[PDB]
Formats: structure tokens, sequence, C-alpha cells
RNA sequence: AUGGAGAGUUUGAUCCUGGCUCAGGAUGAACGCUGGCGGCGUGCCUAAUACAUGCAAGUCGAGCGAACGGACGAGAAGCUUGCUUCUCUGAUGUUAGCGGCGGACGGGUGAGUAACACGUGGAUAACCUACCUAUAAGACUGGGAUAACUUCGGGAAACCGGAGCUAAUACCGGAUAAUAUUUUGAACCGCAUGGUUCAAAAGUGAAAGACGGUCUUGCUGUCACUUAUAGAUGGAUCCGCGCUGCAUUAGCUAGUUGGUAAGGUAACGGCUUACCAAGGCAACGAUGCAUAGCCGACCUGAGAGGGUGAUCGGCCACACUGGAACUGAGACACGGUCCAGACUCCUACGGGAGGCAGCAGUAGGGAAUCUUCCGCAAUGGGCGAAAGCCUGACGGAGCAACGCCGCGUGAGUGAUGAAGGUCUUCGGAUCGUAAAACUCUGUUAUUAGGGAAGAACAUAUGUGUAAGUAACUGUGCACAUCUUGACGGUACCUAAUCAGAAAGCCACGGCUAACUACGUGCCAGCAGCCGCGGUAAUACGUAGGUGGCAAGCGUUAUCCGGAAUUAUUGGGCGUAAAGCGCGCGUAGGCGGUUUUUUAAGUCUGAUGUGAAAGCCCACGGCUCAACCGUGGAGGGUCAUUGGAAACUGGA
């Protein structure tokens, strides 16, 4: 993080698009299933891009409406 | 110097002056000595004032110099010639 | 005309010259719990004459400094 | 209005006729949807007072900030909570025209008022939302005196609430006095509503 | 009386205990999707990080000399009487400079500060105060300089020197004046120290002129100047009480605590020094460490409480870092000075310069916070006699759904249940009065016209009246008139045209309102908790429908609530977490019955104060509302004072 703590983040949806080196915004919530994960990496911010093909519950990943 | 004069109140577009004895050097809307009237300048389409006459006569007779509205202010209520007859007649 | 403070306590200590410390004792209630709890303040007051001792019950008046912490003057031996 | 939708389907999911006419219930009093036939559900206690807000709330066609804002409002006047709220509710312009016959529609009564074709003691008033009080006037627009759905509505006799007082020939309504929970809807029950806003 | 809801989850099942979790409210928010408008607010919380550039403090010619400038209008005719020089007059004006006042306000910031910093209540017989107001008395008589300017010399610049000359409301001597200082006497009074008044004397310095009127240089108006005493304002000091975490911080203190003398200060004082003494603080938490600007208030809660200290007001502190003083009524001074330090810049390399936590803006940091805008028209401030100048205070506009509030995205009729989507038991059901179509409207929007208030004034011009005058001009007051708008041709109003440009977000297993079909098949994926997904998934993705909201809807972060889960209100310790292994005993806490007395607690009345804004109640004004305004009510463990004696405390 731009504090220098290093954090395990879920990528929620179906396909992502990071690698390393990747630019990514975090905010909490962690994943229960996921011991050491404690942050979701927002989609649609900075590199990461909104989930391909997503149509309800658009801005919980991310995704412009297709109209 | 002490000095009675307007602080705003009010919104935007839409002023509304308290009339206050108050040191020269405090803010405008800041500190102030005491109060003494209110002054709408857009009420009814007549400024509506408010003045306490005893207030005003005892703080011109200390010294509190009104400024040009509230000069022009308390000559509508009558207190600058109350003043003025009561200084020449003293 | 206006009158300064004047308080009635024990006398703690005189070794000082002239100076004598008087332990004036209150009964601060605490806020949450409100009970009854005893406040001790020791007041530094001027005796000239030396003529307070240790143990007596007087009485202070406040006044200006009279030195580094002394805010107060004796004014009259209540008991002893 | 602000809700432009199917009032055909939120009278049958709330089982009032918002209309007052009827006709929505006449020949499908179930719920709108795929499973609006063949439904037997029980609504929950939070259910039953969920669906009282919104009959009131859709009756007099408003949005729930504006609602809620109302209700809290109404709650601060001396009396019982949920009667000041009715009574405040009928005492809002658009159930004032409504009411005084203006429209046969209170959205349509709305959208006259929204459009200005109504005055309060002579003067113009957009705002629906406006509180009537007792002692004031409604009056019509003069460029808007002749209007066909306006007479079309005076000309239909609807009845007129104790508390207002109309008159036709003139287009002339008076606010006479605050209502009465017995004039309001009754089929409205106000405590549900307080209920639901208690928790 | 205005006020208080619970639910899921430990088991085969149960009751209890117990944590975890959820439903509410809030925000200077950020992010994702989406996004029409108006009104009122709010908008670098991070780096007190570094800053390009512009602007943020000047004004006074009615204090002063000088310079520039040149009307009105002189002289010769160049025979051009329309153009001309110097031998003039030279007015309306402008300025670099001396001098006065203002640069100590206004604006920014919260680093430091755990402290009489702040809040509340008091005290100063220990204090200071320019400008302002009132009263009284004065403003007399002389003098020496210097800036500017001219000249010579040295500099890239910053700018420097030497010589010569000249002003003042600049500076200085003397004269008279004191409630100020010394001494003596007297009168009265108080909270130790002391305070007020009177009478004698001795020492003793103040000041200024400018612009006008009458003109008799005599009188005199306004402003300005000096001394004294009061008022007002502002500031200073002291004190009770309140105001934070840690003992895995227990000792701290040597000018330290007191006295004497002196010095010093507006002022008292170890404030400082010399001497004498050994005192002072601390388990009622000293010292140390960590963190922090404090408050009015703000959020939440039924309350008690808990959390916070943005915007606005008060107080404090700071101005690249540290120290110091100068000038001044006032500073130890944000856009002053000196010194030291870090850093940065310019240079002809000789040497010079700077401090945005002012308004914009740049770079950087950050999840994240705006225009290098307009005007002094309003309010306020500085200077000026005034017009007026200055004013990034302020008043406005610009940007951002950041918040709150208001209005839209249409309304009536409309079964003939149209097409088409989804499901189906293949009959139908549903999207659905929804749509289509007819009728209507123009809030909004486009076009074209009209168009506020906010503006009071000041000044100037006319009169009237009042103190003074010997009388005017003037001065105070009163009534009239010309003129003054950045916003802005904006708000608002009118007329015409069109439903036409203006709906998205989340959710639908229980909590919790809302269910079905396909795809998938412990995979992909969901998830706040319990959990869901391995072919019949209301829990994953899509679709139809439905629910909640709606120009917003969701997610994340943080605070209060629910949590009686630190329990004063309002919990416990046999077996759930919890009685020290047990004595002896210090401080503290608590304490048997009666009588008298005190009034510290306790109870009751009066007075002052608890700013304003805010919350709550009422009323009034914006078309409504938010918002704005005005009254009321509230808020102290507050203080002074008078009363009662049952209980606790004292005798
Ligand atoms: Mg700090
Ligand atoms: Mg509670
Ligand atoms: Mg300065
Ligand atoms: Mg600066
Ligand atoms: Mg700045
Ligand atoms: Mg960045
Ligand atoms: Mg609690
Ligand atoms: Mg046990
Ligand atoms: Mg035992
Ligand atoms: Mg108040």
């Amino acid at each position: 993080l731009s504090n220098n703590i290093e954090i395990n983040a879920y990528i929620p949806g179906i396909g992502h698009n990071l690698q390393e080196h990747s630019v990514v915004l975090v905010r909490g919530g962690r994943v229960k299933d996921l011991p050491g994960v404690r942050y979701h990496i927002v989609r649609g911010a900075l590199d990461t891009s909104g989930v391909d093909g997503r149509r309800q519950g658009r801005s919980l990943y991310g995704t412009k409406k297709p109209k | 110097a002490v000095k009675i004069r307007l602080t705003r109140l009010g919104s935007k577009r839409n002023p509304f002056y308290r009339i206050v004895v108050a040191d020269a050097r405090s803010p405008r809307d800041g500190r102030i000595i005491e109060q003494i009237g209110t002054y709408n300048p857009t009420s009814a389409n007549a400024p509506e004032i408010k003045v306490d006459e005893a207030l005003a006569l005892k703080w011109l007779n200390d010294g509190a110099k009104p400024t040009d509205t509230v000069h022009n202010i308390l000559s509508k209520e009558g207190i600058m010639k109350k003043f003025d007859e009561q200084k020449k007649a003293k | 005309r206006n009158d300064r403070k004047v308080y009635v306590g024990k006398v703690v200590s005189d070794k000082m010259d002239k100076t004598i410390t008087v332990l004036v004792e209150t009964y601060k209630t605490h806020k949450l719990y409100g009970k009854r709890v005893k406040y001790s303040k020791k007041y530094k007051t001027h005796d000239e004459n030396n003529s307070a001792k240790l143990g007596d019950i007087v009485k202070i008046q406040e006044t200006r400094p009279l030195s580094a912490t002394k805010r107060f003057r004796l004014v009259e031996i209540v008991e002893e | 209005a602000r809700f432009r939708g199917s009032n055909w389907k939120k009278s049958r999911r709330l089982g009032i006729s918002l209309s007052g006419t009827g006709k929505e219930l006449e020949k499908r009093p179930y719920a709108p949807g795929q499973h609006g036939p063949n439904q037997r559900k029980k609504l929950s206690e939070y259910g039953l007072q969920l669906r009282e807000k919104q009959k009131l709330r859709y009756l007099y066609g408003m949005t729930e900030r504006q609602f809620r804002n109302t209700f809290d409002i109404a709650g601060k006047k001396f009396g019982v909570h949920g009667e000041n709220f009715m009574i405040l509710l009928a005492s809002r312009l658009d159930a004032v025209v409504y009411s005084l016959g203006l429209a046969r529609t209170r959205r349509q009564a709305r959208q006259l008022v929204n459009h200005g074709h109504i005055l309060v003691d002579g003067k113009r008033v957009d705002i629906p939302s406006y509180s009537v009080k007792p002692g004031q006037t409604i009056s019509v627009r003069e460029k808007s005196q002749k209007l066909n759905i306006i007479v079309e509505s005076v000309e239909i006799n609807n009845f007129v609430p104790e508390y207002l007082n109309f008159d036709a020939d003139s287009l002339t309504g008076t606010f006479v006095r605050l209502p009465e929970r017995s004039e309001l809807p009754a089929e409205i029950n106000e405590q549900l509503i307080v209920e639901y806003y208690s928790r």
C-alpha cells in the first residue's frame, strides 16, 4: 500500500486483468474463506478493469452500463 | 476608537444588519461591545429599523461615533437630533 | 468595597519564617458515582509576627502576591 | 407526478384503491407479477407495518424523504401523533385541490398546482408540497379558468369534506378548519405507521 | 410523562452463560454505477512540505521644501498675426523626498502548549491604555541641522560614499502650569500592606501650525497641538473550582521554599542578584513518559452517558528554525530590523537576494478537496477637512450531487387485455391502463420582449434652527434636490412551440420487503453472521417479474446505538470468567442509644452572571421548504447574601 504495509486483497468478480506492478485501489472487507485476506480490490479503479459481461449489480464490480 | 456600526447577518443576496457598538479593530461579524438595534434594508420595500434610544444616547455621550449608515438610521429615528439638543443645552 | 476571599483552616507547618501553610479541607463529590470524598488544599499565608503555631485553627484572607507561592495573609486565630 | 408508474399495480400490491374508485381491485385484487395469482404467503409484522406506510405514502403520491420529514414535523405537534400526521398530509395543496375537485385525480391536481394553475390567497403557488392552513382560499388562474379538464372536473360534482367549503361558480375553495380522523380516509391505521417509524 | 422494540448463531433437543454479527443515526468523506434543474450551505482532514508568477497596506499637497507642468493672459512680426522665443505673470494639476498617522487591525494556521492555556466565578489598596468623548487651563520666546537638490568618485546589480546648499505640524534651549516627586501639619476611612480629602512650602519641562471669514493684522471658524482630571475602549497580573492516559513511571526540588536588602517592571512577586535558614512538592499521584490548542458547540443515546472540537463566534499560541532588541500608546512585530542556522536563487565572481500556515496558483504527498476570476456598488477597516485612494477583509461570480431542502422527467380517458419478452399444467398467467390511439398541460426547456430590491449615503447645492460671535465664514442638527451596482439585463414577469431533450442504483435463503426459468455443477463464483455451490441452486451468472429508494443508489472507512457486553442509573464471583492458601495489622472507607450546641454537607428565597450564533417553542419573510430574521425557554458541580436543623460531618 501507499503506506508501505503489505496486505492480501481479494479480487472480486469473474476474470481480472491484474498482474505484478499493477496499481490498484484497496478497500476494507475480509474474505471469510481466505485466512489472511482482509481487504478487497476495488473493480473499475486505477488499473483494475471492470468485470466483463456483468449486468446486475454492476456498480459493485466497476462495469459500465452496456446500453 | 469605539464605534456604532452594522454587523452583517442573513444570507447570500439577503443581508440583515444588526446595529452594534464595537471596537473599530474588532472584525466585522466578530466581537462587539453591545447591540442596540437592527436594520433590514430589504423589508416590505421600506428599510425596517429598530433602535434602543437609551443605549444609543449613552454610547453617543460616551464617545462612540456612528458610521454613515448608522448615522442616517439614527437621524431617521430622531436620536441624532435629541443628542444634539442635549449637547447644546447641557 | 469589594471584599476578598477568606478561608478557615488548620496550620500544618510553620518552619518557614513568617509563613504558615494552612490546610483547607473540602469534600468534592465524585462526578459519576456521587459519593462524598475528602479534598485537602494547602494555602501559603503571611504570618508577620509568627503568632500562629502548628495545629491551631486560623483564618486567612486573599492578598496580592507576597512571594513565589504566598497569596494569603493571616487574619485571626479562631482556635488553638 | 414524481412517481410516474403503474398506479394500478401499486393499488394491486397494497390492496387499496389509490384512486378511490376501486377499478384496479375490481378485476384482479391480487398482487402484480408472475407470482401475483396464487399468492398466499402471510406478511410478517414488519411487512404489515411497511404495507400500511406504503399505502399512505402512495395514496398521497409522495417520496420517502418528504413523507418521513412530514411525519417528523407532525410528531412535534400537540395531540396524537398519527392523527396529526394524517391531518398534515391532508393539508397539502395537492390534497386540498383534489378534494375541492379541480381535478379528477390526485396526480392531475398535482400537475395543475405544479404548472401554476392554482392560486392561494390570490397568489401563485407552484409547489404541491405547500401546506395549506385554516382560513385560506384556493382559486384558479384566470388564464386557465376555462380549461377543459378543470371545467369537466368541476362539472362532476364530487363530495366536498366538511373542512373545505367550495363554490364552483367562482371555482373558489376555503380551508375552513383542520380535518378530523373520521373525515380522513379510514383505510389507514396510523398507529401501524407510527410503529413502523419507531422501528 | 412526549420518552426506552429486537434478531441470527454453540445442542440430537433444552435452559442458562457468553462472545461474534445484523437491522438505526451521523460525516469536511472517498470510491463504483448513474446523473435534469433551482435555493441555502460546505469544499487540502495528508506535508507547520517546498514554492514560479500576479495581487493581499497604504494614505495625507489644507504639515514641508523641491522638481515637472503649464492655463488665463503679456511683448516683436518671422509680413505665417499665428505662430514665436524669454524679458514675464504664471492658475487648474502631478510627482521622487522629509514629516504625521496606519504598518501590533484585518487575514492564515493549530506546530508548540497538560499550563491559570482554556471555561466558570472572583480579586487588583500591585497595574498600563494611541485614536475617541467631557471638563479646565494653555499654546510665550529663540536656535542649529538634514533629506530632497547640485557636484565629484566607486559599482553588474543591490546601491554606496565625499563636498555644498534649503524647508517644515521634523529636531533642540529658555519662560509659566500642575492632583505627578520630597518634606510638614490636619480630617476621615479600610480588606495586613494601607486608602480618600485639605492646607503649607522646595525641586519642575508643555505645545504648532495649516486652510479659510471678517479685515480694524485686531478679532475669529474648522482641523491640528500641550498639560490635568474623569468616561469609554483595549490590555496586564493573581486567585477558588473544573478541565487526560500510564505506577511494567515513587520519589522530585537547591533560586529550589521562606525571610532580609537592593536592583528591576505598568505592575506584585525569587522576577534577578547578595546574605541567613533548610525549607517546598508528593500515593488527595509529585516527578517522568505519551498524547493534545481550550471553549461556545457538534454527532449519538429515552436518559444517565459515550464520541468529537470542520465550517461560524470567543480565548490562546505561532509567522523557514533559534535568540535579541529597536520604533511605538501598543510588538519583542506573517508580507520590519539585527545575529546565528538550514535551504534556495542571481552574479560581470567583485559581490547580492529570499521566506504563501494572506488570496489564487505550481510541484509533491494523498482515496480525496475548487478560479493564477469581477468590484469596492453594500458592510467594515487605514489615511485624508473632503472628493477620494488603498483594502484577495469583504460583497459577488466560476467549479464539485459534497450535504440539506424544493421541482421535474408529464396528466385524463384508454380492454379492443393489441404486438413482443418471460413462465406454463400449452387452457392460460404476467409485464399491463402498461402500450397504441384521442384529449389536456408547459412546472421545466427553446425563442422574443419587460425587468427589481439590494442604494444608505458621503460629497455638492438650497434653506430653517442651536452654542458661540461684536458680526460673518464655518460647526451640530432638521428638511429638500443632482448623482452612485461587481453581481447583471442576473433573479423575476409576460407571450409563442413542443411530451417532445430529462431514470438510475441496489436488493429478492433467514435476519429483511420482494420468486420463477435457463447456464454451471464444491468449478466458476457468493458471503455482514448463519452459510451457499458436486445436475430440482428462490444464495453463484444471465433473463422476466417483484421490493426499496430515486437524481441519486450502493461499497468502504470512522463515531454513538442496539451492548444491562465495565452495570451510578443498570451485572456478577458453589459448579458458567470471578473469594487472595491463611493470619496480624497501617492508611483509608464505614460505624450502637439519648441530650445540648455549630451550619461543612443537606434543603429553601433574593441578586449578578452563564456573550453572540446554535439546539428546543412561538411568530414573521423568502410562492413552499431548507434557509433567514425576531422573541421566548434552556444550560453552573457558578458566586454573594438571608433563612431550617431531621440526617451525615464538627464540639
Ligand atoms: Mg499538535
Ligand atoms: Mg441505552
Ligand atoms: Mg507586520
Ligand atoms: Mg508571506
Ligand atoms: Mg495558499
Ligand atoms: Mg498524487
Ligand atoms: Mg453502555
Ligand atoms: Mg470456574
Ligand atoms: Mg478461601
Ligand atoms: Mg446564548
